[PDB]
RNA sequence: UAAAGUUGCUGCAGUUAAAAAGCUCGUAGUUGGAUCUUGGGAGCGGCCGUCCCCUGCUCGGCGCCGGCCCGAAGCGUUUACUUUGAAAAAA
RNA sequence: GUUUUCGGAACUGAGGCCAUGAUUAAGAGGGACGGCCGGGGGCAUUCGUAUUGCGCCGCUAGAGGUGAAAUUCUUGGACCGGCGCAAGACGGACCAGAGCGAAAGCAUUUGCCAAGAAUGUUUUCAUUAAUCAAGAACGAAAGUCGGAGGUUCGAAGACGAUCAGAUACCGUCGUAGUUCCGACCAUAAACGAUGCCGACUGGCGAUGCGGCGGCGUUAUUCCCAUGACCCGCCGGGCAGCUUCCGGGAAACCAAAGUCUUUGGGUUCCGGGGGGAGUAUGGUUGCAAAGCUGAAACUUAAAGGAAUUGACGGAAGGGCACCACC
């Protein structure tokens, strides 16, 4: 194809492109409002935390750093947010 | 690395014209580029272009017509007198009827004929026909 | 685990109070001010045994270091060799909690 | 591409367009700084203050919540390390590969990596000298480098 | 200044004994006169007293070593070999 | 000398015709991302062309009722570049 | 005489005021961090048959080797079969147009040591970069100098064949070497015969590593989460296929393209064929040699790609009693 509309890229393909190769650079990560079952307080954790984080009171662990997105502990309620 | 930024912009829109794209995207936007595109737009060689100004070196999407033969860039930016400007457009432009040599002067960035009217030379940027 | 100690020791040398050498650190054990004693592995066996006995009287733990007195000195950031060493107060290091 | 390797990888962070403080973040410009102050005192390089801060406390960029960046925050308080962290980590790496090399002297690859690492040290050194961050007579000497961990 | 071009310690022999013999003795004679770091006190004082005998001028501790070097390569492989059979017999 | 774009700055060539160092490091050398003022106004011609303005701080005559107008002298980051002028033996 | 208002010069205290002073965070770079990944590197360790040799036992007259033979071994028991032992090499099949490494190169196990690409990243620094005379590290094999070891193989050499002759191809022995350790050497068709960095310009199916998403299947079983498949997407990595992108003398090339519509940056390097990588000088090396490097003279071609023939002790089909059977 020759005629495209790079001014108005469709969102289905815009999320496909690499984070830097998009029309306007935008990250793929986000933040969380995680609540472990042992406690009630809400902590803000990063999608790709890359460092082990503990709940208040040394209740339990929340995240395991991996190659990509951190592995959330099963049983903890998390709500993705955005600004 | 990317030394000359105007060179990457012109070669891209020159490649996309030979292929026949309707509008081309150039990755870095500099002040000299947008000043260069307007000299081409004021002569009808390109279409309406737009600057996607993010918080970095922005991107430009230039609507392309079928009117551009070649838009080269002369590197380095040689100094041009008004005495040798005729000799440049003698071996850089296709004919004496059309084609323009874009060169920057203290008065700004304009083609070689406006540099004749304002009677001042300067560094040469590129050429388009 | 070893690099944790150099990381801890370096944090002590910039912040905490410490005492290099044997005659000086032996007084700190005697004064009770010492909290942790480091010993180079090539410490003379009589002097190592004496330090460990002193610390048993003062109930301060000893950490028998791995390197000799040459590289224990470089671990403290010094250009001389250190055979034994006492930490009077870590200041802001976690070395005494391990 | 990498300047001491044939790799042409493209992998790095990409901060979003909006430079505003996040709507979820409830830490003031002050309290974040005393958080930086505490981590800096227990020993932590400005690089890893930022990571600990955006995982536990959820600060997108400290340059947005306050008006300065981490290293500029520590130096104004006088808590910054004297020689830069990226230069510290290169000397720390060269000391390790030189200590590996004294026993294993048949390791021609380690000898090759040593030249690459030292070449990067002298490159940052002469940069940090023009920016007047290091004394103009500062010089990495392989011998006395191990004292600086 | 650098007094000699490629004749080190063996410059004392002048023009005698031929080039190769003056070259293979250089590597040895540098070694047998070098001061080593005493592995007991840490000071660089291990110095060969007689052939095979190495004395540390600081801790006054004598060590049976190689003839021209402090440690013979044949010895250090034997010390490490014995150390493996030792723990392998007693388990 | 041109022909010779067979010395190539304009303007050559280097997969196989002559040819890219075995490979990397590296100082001189060369080359270096983006980013800091555009617009508006009076006049004229059939939204378009042209002109001027966005200069600051000692002495005098269209003078007028300390202030204003105007004339001249001095100062206002530095080079490169460009335009101008001077000075630039004739043959 | 004197002190000052007075004009100038310099210093020193308290202020007031400034919108009081730090552009961005590159599909530039460095560094940190995360889980991985890989015949990357080093050291140590382990295993495997095989080969050669030896000991013993068995039964035997040939065994080896070749186009055919001989040299050679053999009733002093060879070859063959069995059981053991020792030594030094080597790391089969799995092994791929797969991976890793700057290149040379890299493959039994396990352990230790240091390193690294790519990926992920709302981390940090903030132009630190690109290419690079001089200079430096590494650099197959062969070769050199010391030690250790020497199974196999095998330059030299000896011999047996072949031949007009063979000081060659083939065969039997076999020295240096091949192996390890420590120093030298710096060259290979060290090849992709293709400098590096950056941008742009068609698809297609795969593949390796990392990440993201998704029916279902199968493992723990007790499911979520993890593996193993299955469908996609993203990054870069070795490649492939396809094509009127375009180029090229063509062969061919998604680069060898974006080149008379000639200029992104920067190293090296060529100028008809020989003489000649020679002479000489310098320099490096223990030597072998390496690096640097002419001229006299000679010559009208040498060379590249492709075409048609002829030819082939090239292959595939077919034919002839001027061919054979």
């Amino acid at each position: 194809p020759l005629a495209k509309d790079l001014l108005h890229p469709s969102p289905e393909e815009e999320k496909r492109k690499h984070k830097k190769k998009r029309l306007v650079q935008s990250p793929n990560s986000y933040f969380m409002d995680v609540k472990c079952p042992g406690c009630y307080k809400i902590t803000t954790v990063f999608s790709h935390a890359q460092t082990v984080v503990l709940c208040v009171g040394c209740s339990t662990v929340l995240c395991q750093p991996t190659g990509g997105k951190a592995r959330l502990t099963e049983g903890c309620s998390f709500r993705r947010k955005q600004h | 690395v990317r030394m000359n930024v105007l060179a990457d912009a012109l070669k891209s829109i020159n490649n996309a014209e030979k292929r026949g794209k309707r509008q081309v995207l150039i990755r870095p936007c500099s002040k000299v580029i947008v000043r260069f595109l307007t000299v081409m737009m004021k002569h009808g060689y390109i279409g309406e272009f737009e600057i996607i100004d993010d918080h970095r070196a922005g991107k430009i999407v230039v609507n392309l017509t079928g009117r551009l033969n070649k838009c080269g860039v002369i590197s380095p930016r040689f100094d041009v007198q008004l005495k040798d400007l005729e000799k440049w457009q003698n071996n850089l432009l296709p004919s004496r009827q059309f084609g323009f040599i874009v060169l920057t002067t203290s008065a700004g960035i304009m083609d070689h004929e406006e540099a004749r009217r304002k009677h001042t030379g300067g560094k040469i940027l590129g050429f388009f026909f | 685990s070893l690099e944790s100690i150099n990381s801890r020791l370096q944090l002590v040398m910039k912040s905490g109070k410490y005492v290099l050498g044997y005659k000086q650190s032996l007084k700190m054990i005697r004064q009770g001010k010492a909290k942790l004693v480091i010993l180079a592995n090539n410490c003379p066996a009589l002097r190592k045994s004496e330090i460990e006995y002193y610390a048993m009287l003062a109930k301060t733990g000893v950490h028998h270091y791995s390197g000799n007195n040459i590289e224990l000195g470089t671990a403290c950031g010094k250009y001389y060799r250190v055979c034994t060493l006492s930490i009077i107060d870590p200041g802001d290091s976690d070395i005494i909690r391990s | 591409g990498r300047m001491h390797a044939p790799g042409k990888g493209l992998s790095q962070s990409a901060l979003p367009y909006r430079r505003s403080v996040p709507t979820w973040l409830k830490l003031t410009s002050d309290d974040v700084k005393e958080q930086i102050y505490k981590l800096a005192k227990k020993g932590l390089t400005p690089s890893q203050i930022g990571v600990i801060l955006r995982d536990s406390h959820g600060v997108a960029q400290v340059r947005f919540v306050t008006g300065n960046k981490i290293l500029r925050i520590l130096k104004s308080k006088g808590l910054a390390p004297d020689l830069p962290e990226d230069l510290y980590h290169l000397i720390k790496k060269a000391v390790a590969v030189r200590k590996h090399l004294e026993r294993n002297r048949k390791d021609k690859d380690a000898k090759f990596r040593l030249i690459l690492i030292e070449s990067r040290i002298h490159r940052l050194a002469r940069y940090y000298k023009t920016k007047r961050v290091l004394p103009p007579n500062w010089k990495y000497e392989s011998s006395t480098a191990s004292a600086l961990v | 200044a650098k007094r000699t071009k490629k004749v080190g310690i063996v410059g004392k022999y002048g023009t005698r004994y031929g080039a190769s013999l003056r070259k293979m003795v250089k590597k040895i004679e540098i070694s047998q006169h070098a001061k080593y770091t005493c592995s007991f006190c840490g000071k660089t004082k291990m110095k060969r007293r007689a052939v095979g005998i190495w004395h540390c001028g600081s801790c006054m501790k004598t060590v049976a070593g190689g003839a021209w070097t402090y440690n013979t390569t044949s010895a250090v492989t034997v010390k490490s070999a014995i150390r493996r059979l030792k723990e392998l017999k007693d388990q």
